[PDB]
């Protein structure tokens, strides 16, 4: 607990509900990752006084080739709320963000709680069903050049998410195709095998990360598995579309200028 | 018209040397003035060598299968590559090192062709009826000229860049097969090297073979009952070392390894 | 009072990654006496903060019993610290000398417990998986002995596990194939653990209830090694494939 | 073979069927040949034409030393093939007549049936996949006319790849929809697991056996024709077989086989 955890929070929390851009820290708001984990809390408490509250959890940097290009060891996760939820098939405004982007996840719904040190085989014991989805990411840094304290403190980009339809646990979500479009045409092509080389490692891992903040995944949690392509810049008047092998399609639009 | 001149015999004899000393040569797209007819026409001279040595085609290759590759080397189309028996490999089998030159693999969707597509004007129909069952594939692609420096003349020259062709055993036919969404992951020592659909080949695997069953048939080679077509790359290439074991899996397809062998 | 200390030298060995020799003369165990080392190594474990999840069953099969002389098999408690991440990395440096072993691993969704049959067995499993153990005998050059081997937990040190599948999924005779980086380094099926793997469980039932134990609800059980363990060295892939099973993996570090 | 009809390989081949109709083997016949393993093929075939001429109809082809480790113990890097004949096959749990069999020992293969004629040059695995038509579970009855097994690889490929029986199951499985490479194998006797193996353990699959077979039997002049079945390799270790003994052998997703021995 500091003035400069605090001061950074709200600073972050400001940013996400204007969708103006916010400085990085540098030397005086230099902050340690344990710093970073404690402006993240403050960053969620924020949320869930406005009677927001946490609904799951995204994983960040879901490959070995991507700890690699950002020299991290682990992966980054995020605190999703029930302010980021976007209604499948909705429209956003761009005006409240400060510079999305756009992904395709694999997401799973918790029917119990996953907590721990849990093999693939545990792990969705515990799943209710599974589902492709696009994860709207926001960095609330200005002229951002990688630093990984930053991200975690802005919660690892966490802003929007929307999910498609409900599919049996026991699916086979290892190596499905996936295509995100922009009105119609492919932005990204790749398959959920980008997501540690299967998605069911990012909930193994996902219970682990939130073991290490004493916490669990709760019944009912939705839990975003990583990112199978890169982001893409998202724009005003397009149809944003995530088609995936075995999982059908979710979709969602931009306002017009 | 002229595919039998002098400076393509030199041309296809210094690519053919390459090969068989195992030592990459510098590029020859500056000997070529005739455009991508010539280099398809060098190729060819070294297709007759390899059947004067008894070899048998036992199908093509399709390369620059992304609008973005097709952009690098200044082409609109892809290019097409001719495989041997020599150049066959099945799922699992050692690869000697001495069959590569700068190998390189990818994941594709291999089709084995059960009628001729001799006729002009092919269309989809044809190549469906004409389509027996589909494989896993990884081809190994090999390269005679020095570290990978070529344009569209240099690797349509050296047979569109073709090494090996590794086969799954498993046929699947079309019927029932979506090889539009069909997820790719290529695997090295646990790692996920590279990553596709099958969409990423021209959109779909049949939009590169109707491409090049056209492009045969207008070169006087078309396809033929029994050739394998390896439709185009799923993701992107890997470098080969000596001992690399790669995994194909492709989704509704199967899975295919290339074991290569060390020293 | 010599349970005690052959507990904790055996323990010691565990964390050090460092061997220790064999029983001899002065402490010399009885399998009975082994059966106290073995709750008592656990316990050491237990003291640490990890707890028991689940069980592994040793000499599943008739030729690995009548080869070392045994008319059953022997078992081995597993605690959470022996969890390996699946597509993780370990470090050989805290082991003394590790193989590892390509098994089927049951999980319970109920209570399993006493003298079942292969029928009840099943109807208490959640879902059934393929699994790798990494086994690690404490002794350094080991001549065979079987209280060493009781009092020295079975071995037991590292496991690993693979994807859900669902329970009814006939594992009888499962092809499994043991990788070092892409190569096989031993070939088999699952139908190597007893003739079939459902039976380790019941006999896994039968050995916790000689002991007034339980298969409790959420357990692990790992039926048993359907092929010979291979000694692990630093980076290389470790996978194993099963049919119908999908694959699991698991890396060791470089020097 | 310019002289595969040697007065010497006649010998040879005389002895080996001699040992096989006494019911009595013989000493090892390496000692003999010196023409490597070409001379071994030309003996096996002199035996062939010799069931051909007794109106024996060939039914198929052996494939052994299918493994890496096996092909080691012989000093060779390739495997060996042997002609099976219509008075070689036996169906599932038919009883096997002790006096049909010669040191007899057991291995559970895949047997692929073919459908098309492999008579060309250079056979690929795309002709191979298309001249298959369905695969059975067998057990293979391997048998030694030299005594005690003491056999190198001229004695075996000379004594024709040491087939003895093959037993085929009824019920046919096509290949598309078949693992061969993970198949699992489990042969038991007496409830005990004797032999256990996966489809990999066959030179990596069956069909790369077969392929080999295929290619081979073109460079001999003795192609694949169709109705030709192919026991194209140990799935697991060979088990010696005793009068009155019952093996089962079962290859998940192709079906189990049960080979009856009589009690002699």
């Amino acid at each position: 607990a500091a003035m400069k955890i605090s001061r950074i929070a709200q600073r972050l929390d400001e940013a996400a509900v204007s969708g103006k851009a916010t400085p990085q820290l540098t030397g005086d708001d230099a902050v340690t990752v344990r710093e970073a984990a404690e402006i993240q809390r403050l960053l969620i408490a924020h949320r869930i006084e406005r009677g927001a509250r946490q609904v799951g959890l995204k994983m960040g940097f879901t490959s070995r080739a991507k700890m690699a290009q950002m020299g991290v060891s682990d992966l980054i996760w995020g605190r999703l709320t029930s302010d980021m939820w976007v209604e499948e098939g909705g429209e956003i405004d761009l005006a409240h963000y400060v510079h999305p982007r756009v992904e395709p996840e694999i997401c799973y719904l918790l029917g119990k709680r996953l907590e721990g040190n849990v093999t693939p085989l545990e792990a969705l014991a515990a799943v209710e069903a599974v589902a492709p989805a696009m994860e709207i990411i926001d960095s609330r840094y200005r002229d951002f050049k990688f630093s990984l304290p930053d991200v975690i403190a802005d919660n690892a980009s966490s802003s929007g998410f929307v999910v498609g339809a409900w599919h049996k646990p026991e699916t086979d979500v290892s190596n499905l195709g996936m295509v995100m479009s922009f009105d119609g045409r492919a932005v990204e092509l790749g398959t959920s095998a980008a997501i540690l080389g299967s998605p069911i490692r990012a909930l193994v891992a996902a219970a682990r990360l939130a073991a290490q903040q004493g916490e669990a995944l709760e019944a009912g949690s939705l839990i975003l598995a990583g990112a199978a392509t890169a982001a893409v810049a998202l724009r005003p008047g397009i149809s944003v579309r995530c088609e995936v092998q075995n999982l059908g399609s979710l979709s969602f639009s931009t306002t017009g200028e | 018209l002229n595919w039998m001149s002098e400076q393509n015999a030199k041309l296809a004899a210094l690519l053919n040397e390459a090969e068989l000393s195992e030592k990459p040569i510098e590029p020859v797209r500056g000997h070529i003035e005739g455009g991508i007819a010539q280099a398809y026409a060098i190729q060819q001279i070294n297709v007759q060598r390899q059947l004067a040595a008894g070899r048998r085609v036992t199908g093509r290759k399709i390369g620059l299968t992304s609008a973005a590759v097709q952009k690098q080397l200044g082409v609109d189309q892809p290019d097409f590559g001719t495989l041997f028996d020599s150049m066959a490999v099945n799922d699992g089998e050692e690869i000697a090192w001495s069959r590569t030159l700068q190998p390189k693999c990818e994941a594709e969707v291999a089709l084995v062709i059960e009628r001729d597509l001799d006729h002009e004007n092919i269309t989809l129909i044809d190549l469906i009826g004409a389509t027996a069952y589909a494989l896993p594939a990884i081809e190994v692609v090999g390269s005679r000229i020095a570290n990978w420096d070529i344009n569209i003349l240099d690797t349509v020259a050296d047979n569109a860049s073709a090494g090996l062709y590794v086969l799954g055993h498993t046929p699947v036919k079309l019927e029932g097969l979506d090889l539009r969404l069909a997820g790719m992951v290529m695997e090295r020592a646990g790692q996920q090297v590279s990553l596709g659909v099958g969409a990423a080949c021209l959109g779909h695997p049949l939009n590169a073979a109707l491409w090049l069953a056209r492009t045969l048939v207008k070169q006087g080679t078309p396809l033929k009952s029994g050739d394998v077509v390896l439709s185009g790359a799923l993701g992107p290439l890997v470098a080969a070392n000596p001992g690399d074991v790669f995994e194909a899996r492709i989704q509704g397809l199967g899975s295919v390894r290339a074991c290569f062998s060390p020293a």
